[PDB]
């Protein structure tokens, strides 16, 4: 019956590519921050499995990516920036929409296609949108220049923030990432480049691509482990020294199949469980009893995202262009007139 | 002796024969191979040809797209497929700059036998970066050779016909179209079944009003002209077909006895398959036997939305064919 | 009043809006010491700096998906390509990164930007140099399309498409670049603005409205004059905006005249003339009509690079007088 | 003499552990030959750069004096049934796949006696296994990995030289067509034509995981090895290889280099040397007044060549009413 406020714990080397000194190999993780990383896992755990099952029921449309077993990658990676920084990916945006601020509410209701969606329905599971989180994109690759743009925003404006620009690693083959490398490492833009590997290519070692632009390889299913890399990348583009490459090494849960083997040995939520556990920073009937608020607020968003209802038609015009004056669109025949409204 | 066939069906049946008919001819794309396509359209391929002629590409469109049209200039006949239209965005200059005006700029010394194939236009909650239709895109430019297949005919026959040709050819096919099964008559399913390039198909006689439409709209067209039957309106549905060079004859022929046009379409309505439709019928011969103007039926203008009640009413549908052709009428 | 050539015209416009905002900026292939691969951005490397004016490596796909990407995040970018030929290899990031973010988004999103550089037909550069993307780019939502014609013209909207909030595409054309013309003291004003979606009637007429849209708008007021020592009074339209294109002015202008012919300097099929076209065809304007519209376009092939061939792969004077002949029976 | 051993320049290496050798023999035979096609090619682009100044040449007119080492090097280490494909600074290589002086300047003055009858000008001409020049930069890149599938695809030992400027370097589509030649093995030679906006100028590095050397294209002794090495190379399997090639008159001239060391070893005389300056020069004057008084291709014809093995149509020309007949 007492609990430690802090604990050190080692953390796994990062394999380093053009750097002598790469993120220390401990780390100290205090119980309140211990606690805000696993109900944030725990609740991007539960979306994606409740996000499935809605997927499984037809309910949710079109595409639907789960990042589920990458906990520690969108949360890992908030905990190594601030608020303030900015962060661009692909297609499987859902975690890391929630971690940027959004509400569970809002993005499930956004998968349903639904007026109470973060994109009023408008874009689904592959455009949702927040305050310096540029979204997932359905074009594979076409981020990565993105990010590159928004580094250099960031760099135009002088306030030492910094952008994450993520890639999974099929996409690591688009040539307009290598345009991207050679236009941030000459403008030495604060770009972290972060490759998502899942465990095609002449070469696997995502971190050493870059070529000129140094790398590091970080476990990703060790969320302390991506938070130090975070830490360590996010100051490397402050200092001015230009852009940096990161690989997180991840898994996706989404016979021979059977794969357990990555759920027992290195699942991210019960690795940090079995961290904060033995050191006394946490109990199993503490994380028990937030498995189970977590689960309630899925189950209650789920219900928000079942029961609301539709856009209205009359809003299917509407957004087109910013600061416009209204006008009128053209529907499936030149008597269909929607009016557009920004 | 005729068989139900998928358009996925008869377009494998089309690549398969061609293949066993040409070695020059290979076919290349994402998961084209080991997955047995991405929509299942060249399943059983690989099993039967190997790594040479049924080929894995990364995930590097502009890349292996020039890739294809290198292959076509070296002598080969290649099949590059997109997995959708949308990312051949990305490889849009390879098809324009390096296939289609190199013959023309060769002074005719060096041919791109290339096909272009994939699904295009709109599909089930894909959201605007999945929707987009090209038809007036690649149909705009000399060198090239465009083409829309509908049903399971039109895909076999076509995509034979794009692999035979000495030239770019473009197939914009469609995903929703893939698991639509049709009556396969026995001349379809002989390995010397062709559709020409450049030739329209009326899929419906009628002397009301002439419909003109590619690929699945032109289905909501016959579903259209079957509710106006039963009103005493006698609608010629006309499947284009080919989208460059479009068989304007067959219109101009239609139109002479009709005296009316709606033409209907997937994608945008600016400076879309419509408008050359419609501008050509003025400048061509039928214009005077026209008793109203025609009016053009189209997707909304607008990306395409995600909400379904919201997608739903971005494409043209049935009640949508039928009131234009009620204004067209008067009735 | 004085002697403005269109080069100079947009690099009024584009100096302008530099020293208003300090979010604009410019980026592409020798915009900075080169003073501009057609000297259109000269002297504002010297003025403004490696911050403001960006020489890029030969990389289109990449830096335009930079520049939509700063325009995100807040700054206004303008991004050149040399030639629009070579836009297509970032096509992608103009369509589907920058116009359709904005609808996607649910109106969270904007992204202000400008993609500007010549357009269309030059002088011997044969066919891979040649190509003009009116069409394309005025197909698509979420873009606005604009096609300058004179120094006026050029100023004009290249500050209205810098202050637009939404990516706007400028086809310039390099052979009016080095043209002059009189550049009234209104076009000389820092607040000099010309509305995207309106166009502009460059001569007034009452036989035949003849419409158009960049360089070739100049070859319609020289068949319009030749025509007017035979009686014909042409009224010649200058598009400016090609999406949203002003069809009320066009309509205004047939239901007067009772004919119309586009001239287009593009390929014919699905062409700008063939918008024009069937507007007027589903428009209140086509009962006003006595003959049948035709269009007059570019040559159906990619642009051959010998003198005599490219002078009949683009509309002459002469192919404009001869199509309105046509259209009045005479 | 009847041979001779020469030093050149030792290649620096990237993911090879040797190289192409540090002494090559060069014969009477072949020094003359090399000597009259690169002098052919200085002579040529001159009287180019004199019609383009005098804009009888329009739109664009990039010359290659000053590579001769190059074009004329790789044409020493490859076969005529190898393949070959650059960008827009093609007239050296024309000539070298076997076009004559007078076809390449008739297309470039736009006369029907050009190779492509007019209708292509400087950056689109053809040739037998010349896949031409191309006027986008890179996308020749993975056009010139196509060519060498094929020639996996054909199986018969032939490579294909890909070729692009140190500007073009940073396309993304030759980093993709880097992955994928590497991947399949691809006989296909990456050439970086480096003269003096990159964050690596290491140019034979680029390639990462395909390995690379970086080559004195002012020898052509020194490109002629290093072709053969990357030939072989390629030719048994071990898929492609990249290749830099680097190209200050009074001493690296390549015509005077190779003029200097056949007169210093007897391979040839100042006399001869001479007379072929005289001779070559005469054939470019010869050229040049044909490309200048052959008149300009027929108005019939613009249309021709736009589908092949197709049967004649007709394409619209500046209105409807103008009809160009297209013939295949
Ligand atoms: C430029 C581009 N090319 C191709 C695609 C099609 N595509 C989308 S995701 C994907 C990868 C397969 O999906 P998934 O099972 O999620 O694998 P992962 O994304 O994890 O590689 C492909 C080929 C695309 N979206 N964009
Ligand atoms: C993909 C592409 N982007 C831009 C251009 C426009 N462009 C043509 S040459 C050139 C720079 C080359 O100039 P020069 O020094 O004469 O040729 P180099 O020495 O680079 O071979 C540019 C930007 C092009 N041709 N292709």
């Amino acid at each position: 019956g007492s609990f430690a406020n802090d604990a050190t714990f080692e953390i796994k080397k990062c394999d380093l590519h053009r750097l002598e000194e790469g993120p220390p190999v401990t780390t100290v993780l205090t119980r309140e921050d211990g606690l805000k990383y696993y109900r944030m896992m725990q609740t991007v755990r539960r979306m994606e499995l409740k996000a499935d099952q809605l997927y499984k029921q037809k309910i949710i449309r079109g595409f639907c990516h789960l990042c589920d077993g990458q906990e520690a990658c969108c949360v890992g990676l908030e905990a190594g920036i601030n608020p303030t920084d900015h962060l661009i990916t692909a297609y499987r945006a859902h975690g890391f929409t929630f971690t940027r601020g959004l509400s569970v509410r809002e993005i499930l209701a956004e998968l349903t296609g639904r007026k109470g969606g973060c994109a009023k329905g408008k874009g689904g599971s592959m455009h949702m949108y927040a305050k310096n989180f540029y979204g997932g994109n359905g074009i594979m690759g076409a981020q990565v220049p993105l990010g590159a743009g928004i580094a250099l925003a960031c760099k135009y404006n002088g306030k030492d923030e910094v952008c994450l620009t993520l890639y999974g690693d099929g996409a690591a083959n688009q040539g307009q990432i290598f345009e991207a490398y050679n236009m941030a490492a000459l403008w030495k833009l604060p770009c972290i480049f972060i490759c998502e590997n899942n465990r095609a290519a002449a070469s696997t070692d995502y971190y050493k691509r870059g070529d000129f632009i140094p790398g590091l390889r970080v476990d990703g299913m060790d969320i302390l482990c991506v938070r130090e890399a975070t830490r360590f990348a996010a100051a490397y583009c402050r200092s001015g020294k230009g852009p940096i490459l990161m690989e997180l090494q991840t898994y996706r849960y989404h016979t021979r199949e059977e794969i357990q083997e990555v759920r027992s040995k290195s699942d991210p939520i019960m690795l940090l469980k079995d961290r904060m556990v033995n050191s006394n920073l946490a109990s199993v009937e503490e994380l028990k009893e937030i498995d189970v608020e977590v689960r309630k607020e899925i189950e209650d968003a789920a219900q928000f995202a079942t029961a609301d209802p539709e856009p209205p038609l009359e809003e299917l015009g509407y957004h087109i262009y910013s600061s416009d004056p209204p006008f009128e669109v053209r529907g499936a025949n030149q008597w269909i007139k929607f009016k557009s409204v920004s | 002796g005729s068989l139900q066939v998928t358009v996925r069906d008869a377009i494998n049946q089309g690549m398969d024969e061609e293949l066993e008919r040409d070695e020059k001819v290979f076919l290349l794309g994402e998961e084209v191979a080991q997955y047995d396509g991405a929509y299942k359209v060249s399943r059983g391929l690989w099993k039967k040809y190997g790594d040479k002629r049924i080929i894995d590409t990364p995930i590097s469109e502009m890349g292996f797209a020039g890739i294809a049209v290198g292959a076509a200039m070296a002598g080969l006949r290649p099949i590059c497929e997109f997995m959708t239209f949308n990312f051949s965005m990305q490889a849009i200059d390879q098809v324009i700059n390096s296939a289609a005006k190199t013959y023309y700029m060769s002074g005719g010394l060096q041919p791109v036998p290339i096909v272009f194939r994939g699904p295009n236009g709109a599909s089930a909650g894909v959201a605007a970066q999945h929707s987009q239709c090209f038809a007036a895109w690649y149909g705009h430019c000399p060198g090239l050779k465009v083409v829309s297949p509908w049903n399971s005919e039109d895909a076999k026959g076509l995509i034979k016909s794009a692999i035979r040709d000495n030239n770019p050819v473009v197939v914009l096919e469609n995903e929703l179209m893939y698991g639509v099964p049709f009556e396969f008559p026995p001349e379809a399913q002989s390995k010397d079944f062709l559709i020409p390039i450049g030739k329209a198909k009326i899929e419906r006689q009628g002397t009301h009003i002439t419909v003109v439409s590619h690929s699945r709209p032109v289905g909501h067209c016959l579903e259209a002209a079957a509710v106006l039957s039963k009103e005493g309106v006698e609608c010629e549905v006309i499947n284009m077909r080919t989208i460059r060079p479009m068989d304007m004859e067959t219109i101009e022929a239609s139109v002479m006895k009709t005296n009316h046009l709606v033409t209907v379409e997937g994608g945008w309505p600016q400076f879309g398959v419509g408008a050359e439709i419609c501008a050509r019928i003025m400048e061509g011969p039928a214009f005077n036997f026209l008793d109203a103007p025609a009016v053009r039926v189209t997707g909304a203008d607008v990306p395409m939305p995600y909400a379904k009640i919201l997608e739903d009413n971005s494409i043209p549908q049935v009640k949508d064919i039928i009131f234009a052709i009620k204004k067209t009428l008067n009735i």
